[PDB]
């Protein structure tokens, strides 16, 4: 066994490294501190952290959203603090229950929801600038920011773009532990079973795919740690035995292989395509498709099964049947 | 038919069974004993799917569904057409999967690398066994297993969830979903980070391990490190199914009500009721 | 937090669809024992004599019955509804034709209602039918009733905590939750769907593509309808002690034919029956009941699925007294 | 009915279904599978059209590499075709541990010392990196014996080599008993106990022929490969019956 793949047997300590960027060196804040127990399974150093304006803007905007959500949740239990702690998972901030269309809802029936949504959006946009700009400051590509952008686009699709396209704020995702979960079933029911949305399928293929790829890739690199396989940058610019052994492992198993660079492109693409496929599914839902099951039936794609208990006619359709 | 660096690695050895009787390659593929047994179990399995398909309505491989038996057959054997095919095919499926796992061990040993990949591959084989073998044993019928059709298997997942009113409140499921989400995110960040360093753009220079650590210290105040992100990724992916398995096993044998009602242990504590 | 095996399982769909019931035997056993308390039918009597319509002075419903028969009805009604207080629950000793006690006039309306169930709602109750006992279970107040706002406990024979009481505003979310099988769904499906016939339970379009003129802005039903229908379905499921697959193939909740069991069509008749009971027999009794029996909006207690079923797919596991008491209907 | 009719009224979702599949098969076959072929292609004895133009990297400390590297493979006389069938395993001509073939193979990595961001040597002994220590709580292995596969003590730990970029120990240095020489061992091959270092990968006598560094206080990328590969060779070749089945 390579015990090093499980944990660090002997931890190193040394002076804290700082890589200078084009800007912002003065907005780094805190003294680094080391953690013996973290050091067993990862790097021991916690801190420092960069602030900047995008950082502070994001915390200001985020905190505002959380306070609006928490205050409306406290109101739902009439500010009893014990009931608040008990019922927390069941408490939420809801979009409008009535149909105001794109009408700005009153505060008691969706107005706070729309406030909380706006501040969360400005929080995400500020964080996106932080993720993008830190990459540029250190002379790195912007691959992370474009992945992050797909995730943000998806939250925008379920949060305001879909509601806008069908013309009702009532279709938005409530804030809350169980309430946001309840929306998944309401939305699937309203649109005729999300299992029959092909973009739900694509999204799940890529998500399952991300599990397959990170298990495979994580395990491949631990399997060649003995040969410095974790030093993936210099294995890109100067192929070592680590990534030769890795490539041949996969070539001999499945009959083809990536490079230590290209497998990261596979990883990045599969991750991105979870969010892109999901977004395309939501854009089509309610705009161009009302019932996903009946859409599959219309295209010959839906399976049928024999009766087991007798087929049951719609009573609504029988002669002399009440409303 | 060889990679430019491959020849020096193509030596005899590392097999678990058969000595060098099966110690060879066909094109890029290593064989071994388990390569032969994989092909056996795959050939049986595909034959049975073809035989079953031919006895059924259609040849459209998206409408094909080989289903388990009715519940009344319990753990007994069923007529071929009424779930016998399903039973034969499950055995061949396990045969092929276990063969494939052990083949990866022989390949690992020949290259003198860790066995981490075949060990990781045991996780999905376990979860398949939970769905098709362990949970049906505990409920007393093979009929509780999922059917072999591309679309039909989604209708089984669907009805199984709604047998517990809202499957989303299943605590094992909440854990399983959390790992699936954080894993897909982590793989994006890791993939994106490596590409960002090797490809800064505009004929600028490749960056360093020091730049990797600095990037994440800046953005979230911590960098786990190059080796550790690989161990973490195997950990997050593996835990999708290791936590998921308790949620599936519990549904029927250890819990018969809706999953929301399970949270009664918290909600109905006397002192705040 | 768990229930030990074995579990009892049934099949309600084609093999490999995972459709069917899931039952803890201890829980089935406890309900069977509760429901076994159903008093036996009283010994039958030959129809000797004239009809009580021309013997007794104030019989408006059971007038065609014979003196021995009628007294047999009255002894059944008494053990079913008011065994403790006896005949004097509804009657002045000094005059058995006197309507002076509030329970007498309600009881007459309850006879009309029980006969209307067993006659006009055979599509739901079939040849099993109902007695006074089905709902009342030996008490004047039935143990499972609904007001126009959610109340706890569900069983009115259990004592409320401070937080369960309808006046404690902080317990509302928990009152709502325990009516919807502990879901967080923010809707009262009794007042929305069962108190009257104003709202439609169906929300899912019956076309692949969105119809023009129902699919944009103020012309489309809000998503809150889907949520409300889901909360009714959670309530209906827990009321019968079953799950969605007893009635539906989840492949298409909106489809009949092979995609629904016969139990789903029976449930559809059940929704129509409850609305009839509530609108035309139970809501209007608020004018005949004391204030101590009314809710905070002056409403009479009304019926949901649980009122009869009390956590079983068939009330009292299909126990019938229909052939024992033909005067409770059906009436030709 | 009509010859050539299908039962499909076209809608937007159906259109976007075909387009999505097109985008997926395009990215995989024509971009991802092209990137996959930057190392080891073109293929050899004893593809062409679907290979991309070689890629050029600007290294951190000056210079450029173009991939794939044109450096040739050097351990080709050290293996022999037993058989005429291309699938047949190749047979070593000498001692494969020393000849460095099969799992003892190093890659033709560059004879340069890996560097920190600021141009120092990255992997160096603690006698050089005097600002680096072992964390309070862990075994200082300096002084401890190294026990090989055969139970024999093969040498004593003299130092640890730290990665200065990542703050992570990567090698132990031991004096070999019965020689006037040092050997590096990758920590991945080391079971670190309180009173000893256990090495199951090779026997005691086999530490004699661990690849030697050109220099005492720094190591090249090719040397790191040479050292690491030797011990991995041990897994299959330290004894005759390690390359046999468990039949
Ligand atoms: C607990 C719930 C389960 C579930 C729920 C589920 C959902 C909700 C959805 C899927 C979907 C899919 N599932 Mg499924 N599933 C599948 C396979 C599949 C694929 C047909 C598809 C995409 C999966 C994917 O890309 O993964 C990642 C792997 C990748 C990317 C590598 C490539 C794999 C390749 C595409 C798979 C092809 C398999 C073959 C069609 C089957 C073998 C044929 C034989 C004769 C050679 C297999 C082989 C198994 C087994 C053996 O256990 C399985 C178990 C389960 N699925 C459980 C029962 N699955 C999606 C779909 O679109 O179905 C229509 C989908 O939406
Ligand atoms: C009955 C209900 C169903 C349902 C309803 C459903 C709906 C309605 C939708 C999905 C969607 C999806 N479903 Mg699905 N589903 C899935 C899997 C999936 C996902 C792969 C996919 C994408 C969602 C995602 O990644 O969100 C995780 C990632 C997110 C949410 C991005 C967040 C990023 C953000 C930047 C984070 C920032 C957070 C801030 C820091 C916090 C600050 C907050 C404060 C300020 C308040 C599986 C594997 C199964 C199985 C096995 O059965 C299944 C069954 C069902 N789904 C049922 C059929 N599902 C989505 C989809 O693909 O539609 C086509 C979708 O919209
Ligand atoms: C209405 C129904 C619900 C439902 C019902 C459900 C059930 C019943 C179960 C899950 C489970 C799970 N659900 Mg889930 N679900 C999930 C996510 C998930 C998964 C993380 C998890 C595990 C999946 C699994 O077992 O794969 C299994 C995959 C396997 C076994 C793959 C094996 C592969 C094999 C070894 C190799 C096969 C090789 C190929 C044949 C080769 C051929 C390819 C080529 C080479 C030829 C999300 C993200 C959502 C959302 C967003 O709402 C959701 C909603 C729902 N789920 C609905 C609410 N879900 C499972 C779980 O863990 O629950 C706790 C589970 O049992
Ligand atoms: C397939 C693609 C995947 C994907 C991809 C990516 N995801 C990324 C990136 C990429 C590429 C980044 O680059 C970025 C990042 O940086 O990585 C470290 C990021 C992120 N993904 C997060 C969460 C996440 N991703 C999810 C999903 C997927 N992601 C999908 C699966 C999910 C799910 C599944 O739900 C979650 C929950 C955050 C950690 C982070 C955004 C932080 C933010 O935008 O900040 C908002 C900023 C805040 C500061 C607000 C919150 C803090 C408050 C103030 C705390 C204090 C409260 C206090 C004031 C109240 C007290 C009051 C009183 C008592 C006194
Ligand atoms: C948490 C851990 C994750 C994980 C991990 C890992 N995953 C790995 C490894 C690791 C480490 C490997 O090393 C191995 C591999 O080589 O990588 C390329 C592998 C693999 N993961 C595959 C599929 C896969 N992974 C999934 C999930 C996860 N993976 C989870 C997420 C999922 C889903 C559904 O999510 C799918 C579909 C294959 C491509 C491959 C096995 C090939 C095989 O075994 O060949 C041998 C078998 C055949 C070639 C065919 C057998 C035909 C049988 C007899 C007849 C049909 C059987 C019947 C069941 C069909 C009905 C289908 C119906 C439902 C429609
Ligand atoms: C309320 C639940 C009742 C209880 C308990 C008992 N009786 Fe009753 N009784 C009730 C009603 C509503 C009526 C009128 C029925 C109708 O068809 O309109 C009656 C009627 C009688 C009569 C006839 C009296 C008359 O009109 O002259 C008798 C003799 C009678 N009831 C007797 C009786 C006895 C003996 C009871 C205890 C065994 C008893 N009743 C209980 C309502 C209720
Ligand atoms: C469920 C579908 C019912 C059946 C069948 C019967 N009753 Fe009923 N009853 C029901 C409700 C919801 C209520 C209102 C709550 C209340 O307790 O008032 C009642 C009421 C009565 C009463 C008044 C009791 C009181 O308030 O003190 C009486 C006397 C009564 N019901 C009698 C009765 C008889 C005799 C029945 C069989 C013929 C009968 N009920 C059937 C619900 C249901
Ligand atoms: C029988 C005892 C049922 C159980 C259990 C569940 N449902 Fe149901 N459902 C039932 C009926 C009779 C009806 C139709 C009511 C009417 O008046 O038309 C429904 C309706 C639905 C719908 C809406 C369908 C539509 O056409 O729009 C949905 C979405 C639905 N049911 C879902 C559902 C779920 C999720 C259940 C378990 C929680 C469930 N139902 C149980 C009968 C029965
Ligand atoms: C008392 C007046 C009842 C009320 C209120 C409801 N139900 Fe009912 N139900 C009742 C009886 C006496 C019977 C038995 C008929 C029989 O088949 O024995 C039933 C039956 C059903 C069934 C069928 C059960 C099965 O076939 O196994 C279902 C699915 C059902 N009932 C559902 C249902 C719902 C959803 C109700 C609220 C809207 C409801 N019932 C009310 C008596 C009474
Ligand atoms: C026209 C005008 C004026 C404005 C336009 C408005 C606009 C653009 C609105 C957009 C609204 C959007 C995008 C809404 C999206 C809502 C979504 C997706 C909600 C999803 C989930 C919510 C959840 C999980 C809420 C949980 C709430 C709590 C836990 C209470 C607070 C505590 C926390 C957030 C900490 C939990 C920790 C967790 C984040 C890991
Ligand atoms: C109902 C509609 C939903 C359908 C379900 C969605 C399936 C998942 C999607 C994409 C996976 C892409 C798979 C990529 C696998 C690689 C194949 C390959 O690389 O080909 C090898 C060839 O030898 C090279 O030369
Ligand atoms: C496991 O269950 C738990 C809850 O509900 C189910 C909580 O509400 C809470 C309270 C949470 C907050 C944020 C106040 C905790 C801590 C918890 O552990
Ligand atoms: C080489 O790869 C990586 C790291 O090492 C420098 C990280 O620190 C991290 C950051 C990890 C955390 C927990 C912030 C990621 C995602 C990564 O991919
Ligand atoms: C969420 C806490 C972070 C811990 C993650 C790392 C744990 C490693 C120890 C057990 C798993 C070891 N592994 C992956 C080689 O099997
Ligand atoms: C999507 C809208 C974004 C919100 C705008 C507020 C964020 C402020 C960002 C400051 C800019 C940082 N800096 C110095 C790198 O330019
Ligand atoms: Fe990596």
């Amino acid at each position: 066994a390579d015990y090093q793949t499980i944990y660090t047997q002997i931890q190193a300590r040394g002076p804290h490294i700082t890589v200078s960027g084009e800007w912002g060196d003065n907005d780094r804040v805190g003294k680094p501190f080391y953690s013996y127990w973290l050091g067993k399974i990862g790097d021991a150093q916690i801190g420092p952290i960069y602030l900047g304006a995008s950082g502070i803007a994001a915390f200001a905007f985020g905190s505002t959203a959380i306070l609006i959500i928490l205050f409306n949740m406290a109101a739902e239990v009439h500010f009893d603090p014990l009931q608040f702690f008990r019922q927390f998972f069941w408490l939420g901030l809801y979009p409008p229950k009535a149909q105001y269309g794109m009408g700005i809802p009153p505060l008691h029936d969706g107005g706070w929801w729309l406030m909380a949504g706006l501040f969360m959006t400005l929080s995400l946009g500020s964080w996106w600038i932080r993720v993008y700009s830190r990459a540029r400051a250190l002379g790195l590509g912007t691959h992370i920011a474009w992945n992050f952008a797909a995730a943000i686009f998806f939250v925008l699709c379920i949060g305001c773009i879909h509601p806008t396209l069908v013309g009702s704020w009532s279709e938005g995702v409530p804030f809350g532990i169980w309430p946001h979960i309840d929306w998944l079933t309401a939305f699937s029911i309203r649109y005729g079973n999300f299992y029959y949305c092909p973009w739900h399928g694509f999204s799940i293929g890529f998500a399952y795919g991300c599990g397959l790829l990170f298990a495979a890739h994580g395990a491949t690199i631990l399997a060649v740690a003995r040969f410095g396989g974790d030093r993936e940058i210099e294995q890109i610019t100067d192929r070592g035995t680590a990534v030769e052994r890795a490539a041949l492992f996969w070539r001999w198993t499945i009959g083809f292989n990536a490079t230590i660079e290209s497998v990261h492109r596979w990883g990045w693409f599969f991750s991105l395509m979870v969010m892109v496929s999901a977004s395309v599914g939501i854009l089509l839902t309610g705009t161009f498709v009302d019932n996903w099951y009946l859409w599959c039936v219309k295209h010959g794609a839906a399976p049928d099964y024999p009766a087991y208990l007798p087929a049951t006619p719609d009573p609504a359709s029988l002669p002399g049947a009440p409303k | 038919a060889l990679l430019s660096f491959e020849r020096k690695y193509r030596v005899r050895g590392g097999t678990l069974i058969g000595g060098d009787l099966f110690d060879f390659w066909v094109g890029p593929y290593f064989v071994g004993f388990f390569g032969v047994s994989a092909i056996f179990f795959i050939f049986l399995g595909v034959s049975l799917i073809g035989y079953a398909a031919s006895q059924g309505p259609t040849w459209d491989p998206f409408a094909i569904s080989i289903n388990p038996p009715d519940l009344k057959y319990g753990l007994g054997a069923a007529p071929l057409l009424e779930g016998g095919f399903w039973q034969a095919i499950t055995v061949c499926a396990l045969g092929a999967f276990i063969s494939w796992m052990l083949r990866e061990v022989e390949i690992s040993r020949k290259l003198g690398i860790g066995w981490h990949v075949p060990l990781a591959f045991c996780v999905p084989i376990f979860m398949f066994c939970v769905l098709q073998v362990f949970r049906p044993l505990l409920l007393g019928s093979w009929g509780h297993a999922f059917p072999y059709g591309i679309l039909s298997h989604l209708d089984w997942v669907n009805n199984f969830g709604y047998q517990y009113l809202n499957w989303h409140y299943n605590p094992g499921h909440m854990s399983s979903v959390s790992f699936l989400f954080v894993n897909a995110m982590a793989l994006g960040l890791h993939g994106g980070l490596i590409l960002s360093v090797a490809n800064p753009g505009d004929g600028d220079k490749v960056k360093t391990a020091e730049h990797e650590n600095q990037y994440f210290r800046d953005v979230v105040g911590y960098s786990i490190g190059a080796l550790s992100i690989h161990r973490l990724g195997l950990f997050l992916a593996s835990n999708i199914f290791l936590t998921g398995a308790f949620g599936t096993i519990a549904s029927g044998p250890f819990w018969t009500r809706g999953w929301p009602e399970w949270w009664g242990w918290w909600l109905d504590i006397p002192f705040w009721s | 937090c768990f229930e030990p095996p074995p579990a009892t399982t049934t099949q309600t769909g084609f093999r490999g669809l995972s459709m069917g019931e899931v039952l803890h035997p201890a829980t089935v056993k406890a309900k069977k024992e509760r429901d076994a308390q159903y008093p036996p039918a009283l010994a039958a009597v030959k129809a000797e004599g004239p009809p009580v319509s021309q013997v007794y002075k104030n019989v408006k419903v059971l007038g065609n019955l014979t003196e021995a028969e009628f007294l047999r009805t009255m002894t059944a009604i008494t053990e079913w509804v008011s065994p403790q207080e006896g005949c004097t629950y509804c009657h002045d000793e000094n005059n058995l034709a006197s309507e002076a006690k509030y329970p007498y006039v309600v009881a007459r309306r309850m006879l009309e209602m029980t006969r209307a169930i067993n006659t006009n709602w055979t599509q739901h109750v079939a040849q099993t039918g109902v007695t006074c006992y089905t709902c009342h279970r030996g008490t004047p107040l039935p143990p499972y009733v609904r007001y126009l706002e959610p109340t706890l406990p569900l069983n009115n024979r259990e004592t409320p905590t401070h937080v369960e009481r309808v006046e404690t505003r902080s317990g509302y979310v928990v009152r709502l939750a325990k009516y919807t099988a502990y879901s967080a769904l923010n809707y009262d499906p009794f007042t929305m769907f069962l108190a009257n016939d104003k709202r439609q339970v169906r929300v899912v379009p019956q076309t692949a593509l969105p119809l023009v003129g129902v699919s944009r802005g103020k012309e489309r039903r809000p998503l809150s309808d889907a949520y409300a229908t889901f909360a009714l379905m959670m309530s209906i499921s827990d009321s019968l002690g079953t799950n969605c697959t007893f009635c539906h193939n989840a492949q298409t909740f909106e489809s009949w034919g092979k995609k629904s069991t016969p139990q789903r069509a029976i449930a559809w008749w059940g929704i129509r029956m409850v609305r009839d009971l509530n609108m035309n027999y139970l809501a209007p009794l608020n004018a005949s009941l004391p204030a101590s029996r009314l809710g905070r909006q002056g409403e009479a207690p009304q019926a949901d699925c649980r009122t009869c079923h009390q956590g079983v797919t068939k009330p009292l596991f299909g126990a019938s007294r229909l052939k024992d008491y033909p005067e409770l209907g059906p009436i030709k | 009915m009509y010859h050539g009719a299908l039962a499909q009224h076209l809608d937007i979702a159906q259109l976007v279904w075909y387009a999505q599949w097109l985008v997926i098969w395009t990215v995989v076959l024509l971009y991802l599978r092209r990137e996959d072929r930057r190392e080891g292609y073109p293929l050899v004895e004893p593809q062409v059209y679907e290979l991309p133009y070689p890629k050029t990297f600007v290294l951190p400390h000056g210079g450029t590499v173009t991939v794939p590297r044109r450096r040739p493979e050097t351990r080709e006389l050290k293996l022999a075709q037993t058989d005429g069938f291309e699938g047949a395993p190749l047979q070593p001509t000498g001692n494969p541990l020393v000849d460095a073939v099969g799992p003892a193979s190093y890659a033709e990595r560059a004879e340069v010392v890996d560097a920190t961001v600021d141009g120092k040597a990255k992997i160096v002994p603690l006698r050089v990196a005097t600002d680096f220590s072992i964390a309070e709580g862990d075994v200082d292995p300096r002084g401890l014996p190294v026990v090989a596969a055969d139970g024999v003590e093969a040498g004593t730990v003299t130092d640890l080599w730290v990665d200065r970029s990542e703050h992570y120990f990567r090698y132990l240095e031991l004096s070999v008993a019965g020689s006037a020489r040092t050997a590096l061992i990758p920590l991945g091959f080391c079971d670190v106990k309180k009173d000893k270092i256990v090495v199951t990968s090779i026997l005691s006598e086999q530490f004699a022929n661990v690849p030697r560094l050109q220099s005492r206080d720094q190591i090249t990328l090719r040397e790191e490969d040479k050292v690491s590969a030797y011990y991995a060779g041990g897994l299959l070749y330290a004894t005759p019956e390690r390359a046999e089945s468990l039949l």
